[PDB]
């Protein structure tokens, strides 16, 4: 009874129905309601400089071409009428290589009103880049960007629009977390224009805000180096007489830091530039090595000038742990505020 | 230690039911071949079922639809129903565990094997 | 008699239309579901996901597949899936996943003269699950897989595991290399979205790792450094090579189980109780090389004291060592 | 409204298996390419990555129509409609159209018959890279298309006034190069089944050094100041010195596994394998240094006492001209 | 007009078909016989417990509504024909990810006889998984399976029969092992039944008997070990007097023994049991520390009961050598021989 | 006129039966076969195959598709291949290819008035060969790729080569990073299956791989370190830490040199000549170090004789390894 009335709407529906033709084609502008739901924000990956999503994207526009009459008000298709309608051509700016799922359907859905108002979502994986500055690595800060628009219409024929207030468009779910070493701020919404060789267009942007987590480079590489520079002054207070536990205090802490160094340059991502990282190993390289350069001078002036050879050891003992502290002091106070 | 201990068997008079048992000890047999042998009086020892991780069972061409092979995988044991049963089925059954090396038919494959349990048959 | 079949197959499939769902526009369809799990493997803490490979079934009644003059179950060539309606299922959680289409599709339709559908399909999906590694080696994980309809809301189609909780099988048959599974659980719930309220059924499993590989690939190597450290203590004072050659290459050993273990493992920016083991044993290194660096800055002032401290370490780092071990084990086993 | 009854009369008589004038003149086409970003440089597989938008314009007399609308803009439900050129790419490796949400298409159509026709790609091109002089080295990487089955008697290809532009040249993904500036050409290739129009277009890259500088080049000279460090330490510290240099021994040995871990495995000595190989040859005759210095202690005490400062002073300065020889040679004379 | 006359048949013979339904469908078994051609016997991997296979699969069975009268008694069939009619839908029930070659078309190839048979030949190939028992290792065998048969049709409706006898029904080339680490001793072939939740299916199967090569094991794991524990018994034959000597002698054969244990187990897959290379890499590493204990045994009772330390050192010299050589041969005759 | 290449183009595939070869039921389409090679990459050891990308091009006559008035060869839209017959051509070793498909699906179909029919295709494939490693580095290895018709026997379809040995162009602008193509070959050749004689055409390589990056990363190291375990002969009988220190940190050394390797190269599990040269310097550094043991325990009772051995030895070891140097070079080069 009812379902022959349905299909005979179906049916009718799509009676000189043109699907190459946007709705109001040179009568208006049309206009897109544009929402995501994030149910997961996944790796970033600093060698490739990119990121993972995982989406629902949820479109709205109008099209008076399919008003019906009937008792339902709102009528839901899967997916074989879906793809005989006009939907917007929305591509990602900065999307790389992404994926729509077709488990154990193509995760596509289309629901229409009775005005005409036809409601379009589908699941999806953006893979899009992300530029990053890595001079303050690791207590860097980044803000990942997710840019889309029309690709074939300008902005005389489609204009895109957030669904409700920015703020509330883009919504992220709370264990939509997948983030191992970054921390989600929050995320700017913006809309804007851009400008081509084929005309202008409407591009919706939206921008994630992380934060680097430190506790692993902390107790990893900070850690260990702070450490071998304490033993490295340490040395300075044996008798000179013991050269064996000074000398294999001065080679230990030298080989110490030349095997933290190797092993952290092996993880970071190959920029040319160098971090804030890179700059404190190297100052803790060079005061093993200037304290090992000290023990070469003290076992020098041995035997000769003892007493010039002592003080150059006292001073040592005073300077080599003011410098260390007044270093470190320098260096987190101008990166942790930055 | 690792034993297959075996129950039923005993004596019927000439058919009906008998649900032969072995349970397994000291080692989980989940990713091996659970399998049944039969040996007559002085005769040759003879294959007659085996199930093995994929619950695929084989059968010997002298007792297909006869004998029901089971597995129960959460008390790592094996069973075996017998039905139709024949005095020529008087013989001593064994149960066996294998990976089935150089073949599951045959009695050489197989690591461990049970002290066997006889099944009379009376007419 | 296969042409009446021919023509009573034909009779439903004309007229039909697959854009409408099972009453559509009255009482909701209810799909019944059926797991039955082949293998699980490849469970990665790099990725974190796991792969599983099952049979999927659903059952449903859809009244314009009803067919009568035929006593028996019709099973037809899959490709006939494609001209009737399936419920739009998929998988909150799946990363990647395809189903096996050789020698052919590997799907299933079977019709019932009630107009009962059965239809399978074996899936292969890598599914993302959070893991809390934290007490990693010695860690109990929890993943799960969800399945959710993606258009229709619960006025429309209703999920229930068909069987209760024998639903689901072949769990019992599977074997992790690294894991042992401990339980599994069957959820049935709704979700309460912007879009209105979907159905939706959970399916968890509970892992315990297996600890029989660390402690033969990675405690075991940094144990007989420590011991091998102690040696040590029985040299004489006077061999000052072989005392600075054995703890400086106890040392260089050490740190390179370290570093090769942080290039091998997975990148998990928390401290987690491998690196706590390893640090306790470097500091435990690091303090036998520097109880010789006293006896050595003390061996002439005061031989016999260091002397007296060489014997009492000898007795200690053993002693403080397995103490270590066993608060170790105790808060974490 | 009217635009269907245009397109259904444009599409009516329509046979798409053949180009426009197939019979009459070559098909002029015109291409225009925009790169969004070009991608990191594979040195190992000699490959690169380049994300482009590609434009290609042309004249076809059967699409022509009469009304007061100008241009029909449309998207891609009709590129499978009509003719379009088989344009490919004859040095890429893995090429691919993107298809999120929907194929990435633009046809626009005007009055007079002119078709505009743009889709967005990513390519992986061949890049054949000589590394004698790496990591000093400079490259031009190609990306070349034409007509696969069409010859020049048939299609032709034409550069436009602006042929290749690039946007934001600082917002790419290139950490061991920088972008110099771009070429495009014109030839004809003549194959087995004729003579065909190739378009190319040149990407000039020189190399940035100061990662191997970081990585690699200080490492290495700390480890060479490290084993001059020997000669200062006094000789009755035979444990201390040993250790020392057989560690410096074995750093430089690390140091030179991950020298090639960057590059494939090419059978030509690199400037980057010159220079870790020379590293590893002033530490071995530093440690043969020591080795004879412990020798000739028992046997000629005072050369061996000579020894060590005719190395503290050769040492340095043989390898400060080395550094001066190998820098002048490779970045002041190729 | 042959060639018209041809078309016509093959307009003729699908006039009335219906390819959803299996012949006999109601009214007997569709019997189908299979046979396999292996090409190559691709890599097996123990780590991941599969092994890829390539073959040609061939299927043969009887579809009356396929008669035909004509000149030929034969008939090759274009791919394109052959998605026409009905085929068996058999899948292997332990495969992981099959791939059907059609490069540069699909290679599938449909053949038909003038009393109606029909013959199915397509070239896959196949990775399926090979669960493994490592106990063993590296003196293991393992019998790899491929089992397939119907996923939709139950054994009342379609069953499944080798062309010839079981042993002559699976052929190998002779150039098809692509094995480096593996022994293809040969194949055993079975059929049994298999019970599912849908119903009861006919499974066809096929074991694969493989013999794991030990060359390698030996001269890259074995024979150095080996030398290395006969190096660290050489220690007792040096004089007493050389401390140094071979205390240096001692702790770098156990640093030899270290490095070649941890070299050797970077080979081995996460197991979770001990193979025999972890209790013959135990025994050498045991071996090696007792001669380190027994040194400092010895100079620990030096200078004081000289006479007690060269009996030691007398009695160290055979016993030693013995003791290895009796675990050398206990080990290679309780492994050697299974 | 373009009107005129409409109609006789429909005329000529109206009625057109795709499901039939050329000269069905008659004497065999005979095919010719053109491949021009664009590049070789990707030669994998471990993975036992390599990577081809090629044009490839066939050559056959079809009467149905024969044309007259146009004196010209019609190239066609690639989507006509989609309603003509073409050969079911496949590559025998091949385990993954495709066909390009930016910015469209790389294919030619190109005819002529007498109704030839040629037929091109842009392929990447990856083809397997078995390599023979006993050599090794100083290999040459010889890869091939088949050719073979699926499901057409030698009474319906034949092969040959278009141009004699010219049917093959690029070999020379082929450059491997480690390899030197010394020649290719073609042949013919037709396989006996069971189902019935199989036409094949074959195209085969020889690869010679160089020596160079060898000579300098792996020789030079180990035959430095035995000339240094040559040095004790020169050293004092009465230096035992120093003799004993340097003999068994050749020894560690070699070992290091050894797992260095191990861990370097792929896993090609039978012995090469890598290993041999190996093994050879591993057994003359012990037996430098069981020398001197035996000077160490002589040295006391017989001091001219330990004194004597060391002086021959001083000759015996370099000359032995010289000619065990020549017998190896000489065996393989
Ligand atoms: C060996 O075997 C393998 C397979 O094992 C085989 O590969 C397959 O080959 C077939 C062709 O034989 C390919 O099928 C074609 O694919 C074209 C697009 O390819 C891209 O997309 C693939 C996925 O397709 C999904 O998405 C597209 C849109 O992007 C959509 O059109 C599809 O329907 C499909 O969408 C389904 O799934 C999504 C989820 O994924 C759902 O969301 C959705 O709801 C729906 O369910 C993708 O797989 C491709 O990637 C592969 O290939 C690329 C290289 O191309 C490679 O780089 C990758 O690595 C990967 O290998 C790729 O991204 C598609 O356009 C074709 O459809 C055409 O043509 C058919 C046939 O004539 C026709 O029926 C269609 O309607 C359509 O006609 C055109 O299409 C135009 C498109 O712009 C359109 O403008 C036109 O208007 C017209 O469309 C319609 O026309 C009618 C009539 O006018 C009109 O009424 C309509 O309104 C409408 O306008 C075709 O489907 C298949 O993709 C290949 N798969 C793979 C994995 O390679 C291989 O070829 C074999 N080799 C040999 C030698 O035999
Ligand atoms: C891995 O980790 C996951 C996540 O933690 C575990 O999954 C969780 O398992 C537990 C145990 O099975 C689940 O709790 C059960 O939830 C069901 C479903 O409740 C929903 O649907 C009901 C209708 O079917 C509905 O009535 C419920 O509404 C009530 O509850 C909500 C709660 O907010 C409340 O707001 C409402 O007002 C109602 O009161 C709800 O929508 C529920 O039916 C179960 O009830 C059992 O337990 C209760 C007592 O708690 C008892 O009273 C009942 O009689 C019955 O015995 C139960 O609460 C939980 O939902 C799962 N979490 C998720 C996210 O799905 C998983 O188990 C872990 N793995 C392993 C191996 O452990
Ligand atoms: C790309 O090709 C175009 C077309 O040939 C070049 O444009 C012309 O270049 C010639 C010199 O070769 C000038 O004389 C013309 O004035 C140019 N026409 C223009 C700019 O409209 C263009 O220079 C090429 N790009 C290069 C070489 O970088
Ligand atoms: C159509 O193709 C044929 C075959 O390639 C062409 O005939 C060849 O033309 C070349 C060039 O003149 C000659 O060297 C060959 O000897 C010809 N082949 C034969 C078999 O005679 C023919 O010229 C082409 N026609 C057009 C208009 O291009």
């Amino acid at each position: 009874d009812n379902t022959t009335v349905f299909t005979r709407i179906l049916d009718r529906l799509l009676d000189g129905y043109d699907n190459r033709l946007r709705p109001g084609l040179g009568e208006r502008v049309t206009e897109v309601k544009t929402d995501i739901f994030v149910t997961s924000f996944g790796p970033v990956s600093d060698h490739d400089m990119e990121y993972t999503i995982d989406v629902f994207f949820r479109q709205s526009w109008k099209d008076e071409r399919l008003k019906f009459k009937g008792p339902m008000t709102v009528l839901r298709l899967n997916n074989l009428m879906a793809s005989k309608i006009w939907t917007p051509d929305t591509f990602f700016h900065n999307g790389k290589k992404s994926v729509a799922h077709n488990m154990t359907m193509p995760n596509k859905l289309l629901r229409i009103t009775e005005d005409g108002t036809l409601l379009y979502t589908m699941r999806l994986t953006v893979r899009a880049e992300c530029p990053m500055h890595l001079e303050d690595f690791p207590m860097d800060a980044h803000a990942c960007p997710l840019k889309f628009g029309s690709y074939a219409y300008t902005r005389a024929e489609v204009v895109y629009e957030w669904t409700r207030e920015p703020a509330r468009s883009v919504v992220v779910a709370e264990d939509g977390s997948r983030l191992n070493q970054y921390d989600l701020l929050g995320q700017t919404v913006d809309s804007g224009i851009v400008q081509s060789s084929t005309g202008e267009y409407v591009v919706m942007t939206t921008h994630f805000h992380l934060k680097r987590k430190i506790g692993y480079f902390v107790i990893q590489t900070y850690l260990p180096c702070i450490m071998t520079v304490i033993l490295s002054q340490v040395s300075f207070w044996l008798n000179r007489e013991s050269v064996p536990a000074r000398t294999v205090f001065g080679v230990t802490t030298v080989l110490t830091m030349t095997t933290l160094s190797i092993s952290a340059r092996n993880s970071l991502p190959k920029v040319a530039y160098a971090t804030a990282m890179d700059w404190f190993i190297a100052v803790c390289y060079a005061f093993v090595f200037s304290a090992l350069i000290e023990f070469a001078t003290v076992n020098y002036f041995t035997k000769s000038q003892p007493a010039r050879a002592a003080k150059i050891d006292r001073l040592s003992r005073i300077a080599f742990p003011l410098l260390f502290g007044i270093f470190n002091l320098v260096y987190w106070a101008t990166y942790l505020n930055r | 230690q690792v034993q297959l201990q075996e129950s039923g068997g005993g004596l019927v008079q000439a058919g009906g039911s008998l649900r032969v048992s072995c349970a397994a000890s000291g080692r989980t047999f989940t990713t091996y071949i659970m399998a049944w042998f039969r040996q007559a009086p002085g005769k040759e020892r003879e294959f007659l079922a085996a199930m093995d991780q994929g619950r695929i069972q084989y059968y010997g061409d002298s007792v297909r639809g006869r004998f029901t092979i089971s597995r129960d995988y959460a008390k790592n044991s094996v069973d075996l129903q017998l039905d139709g049963l024949r005095p020529e089925d008087t013989a001593v059954y064994y149960c066996a565990a294998g990976a089935g090396f150089w073949g599951l038919r045959t009695a050489s494959s197989y690591h461990y094997w049970g002290q066997g349990t006889q099944v009379t048959v009376s007419s | 008699n296969m042409s009446f079949v021919k023509e009573t197959v034909d009779k439903l499939l004309k007229g039909y239309d697959i854009r409408l769902r099972p009453d559509f526009g009255g009482p909701p369809v209810c799909v019944g579901m059926n797991i039955d799990i082949a293998s699980i493997d490849m469970v990665s803490e790099v990725n974190m996901d796991y792969t599983l490979t099952m049979y999927f079934q659903q059952y449903w009644r859809d009244k314009r597949l009803a067919y009568s003059g035929i006593p028996l179950n019709l099973t037809l060539d899959n490709r006939v899936a494609d001209q009737l309606w399936v419920p739009d299922t998929y998988f909150l959680n799946d990363k990647k996943s395809f189903v096996h289409g050789v020698t052919v599709k590997n799907r299933m339709i079977r019709l019932h003269p009630d107009g009962t559908v059965l239809y399978g399909l074996r899936i292969t999906t890598t599914a993302a699950c959070m893991m809390d590694l934290r007490r990693y080696p010695l860690d109990e994980q929890n993943c799960t897989l969800e399945i959710e309809s993606y258009g229709y809301t619960t006025d429309d189609i209703e999920f229930y595991w068909r069987g209760g909780d024998k639903a689901v099988t072949g769990v019992e048959r599977i074997e992790l290399p690294q894991f042992s599974i401990v339980e599994h659980r069957l959820v049935s719930r709704n979700v309460v979205f912007a879009t209105g309220a979907y159905p939706r059924l959970s399916l968890s499993f509970r892992l315990k790792r297996n600890i029989g590989y660390f402690i033969l690939q990675t405690y075991m190597p940094s144990i007989l450094i420590t011991i091998l450290s102690w040696v040590s203590f029985w040299i004489n004072y006077d061999a000052s090579a072989a005392r600075v050659a054995l703890g400086i290459t106890t040392v260089l050993t050490m740190t390179t189980i370290n570093t090769h273990l942080r290039e091998t493992l997975p990148k998990i920016p928390y401290v987690k109780a491998i690196d706590m083991y390893l640090m306790g044993c470097f500091v435990f290194v690091f303090l036998a090389l520097l109880e010789y660096a006293f006896v050595n800055y003390i061996f002439f002032s005061q031989p016999a004291r260091a002397a007296a401290i060489d014997r009492w370490s000898r007795i200690v780092f053993p002693f403080t060592f397995s103490l270590f071990n066993l608060v170790y084990w105790l808060y974490y086993v | 409204g009217d635009v269907t009854v245009i397109l259904n009369n444009l599409l009516e008589g329509y046979d798409n298996k053949l180009r426009p004038d197939i019979g009459v003149k070559p098909t002029l086409i015109h291409t225009d390419m925009y790169v969004n970003s070009i991608g990191p440089v594979n040195a190992i597989n000699m490959e690169y990555t380049i994300d482009i938008f590609f434009a290609q314009t042309w004249y076809d007399r059967r699409l022509k129509f009469n009304s007061t609308i100008k241009v029909l803009r449309l998207n891609s439900n009709m590129v499978g409609k009509i003719w379009i050129p088989d344009t490919f790419f004859r040095n890429s490796k893995k090429a691919d159209a993107h298809w999120i949400t929907t194929p990435n298409r633009m046809l626009r159509i005007w009055n007079d018959g002119r078709v505009l026709y743009t889709l967005r790609l990513t390519i992986d091109a061949e890049c054949q890279l000589q590394l004698h002089n790496f990591p000093m080295d400079e490259h031009s990487c190609p990306l070349e298309f034409s007509s696969y089955g069409y010859p020049r008697e048939e299609i032709v290809y034409q550069w436009k006034r602006s042929s290749v532009e690039v946007g934001d040249t600082r917002s790419w993904r290139l950490y061991q190069f920088s972008f110099v500036g771009l070429r495009n050409t014109t030839e004809v290739v003549k194959t087995t089944s004729g003579d065909y129009v190739v378009m190319s277009v040149y990407f000039d890259l020189s190399r940035r050094m100061g990662y191997f500088t970081i990585q690699t080049y200080i490492p290495c000279t700390l480890i060479v100041v490290l084993s001059w460090v020997s000669f200062w330490i006094n000789k009755d510290a035979v444990p201390a010195r040993t250790s020392l240099g057989i560690t410096t021994v074995l750093t430089m040995t690390t140091l030179s596994t991950i020298a090639r871990k960057s590059l494939p495995k090419v059978s030509y000595v690199t400037a980057m394998d010159l220079f870790v190989s020379v590293c590893f040859i002033f530490v071995f005759s530093a440690l043969v240094e020591y080795g004879t210095l412990h020798y000739f202690v028992s046997s000629q005490p005072a050369r061996a006492a000579k020894m060590d400062s005719y190395a503290r002073i050769f040492f340095p300065t043989a390898f400060c001209l080395f550094n001066l020889v190998y820098w002048v040679s490779y970045l002041y004379l190729g």
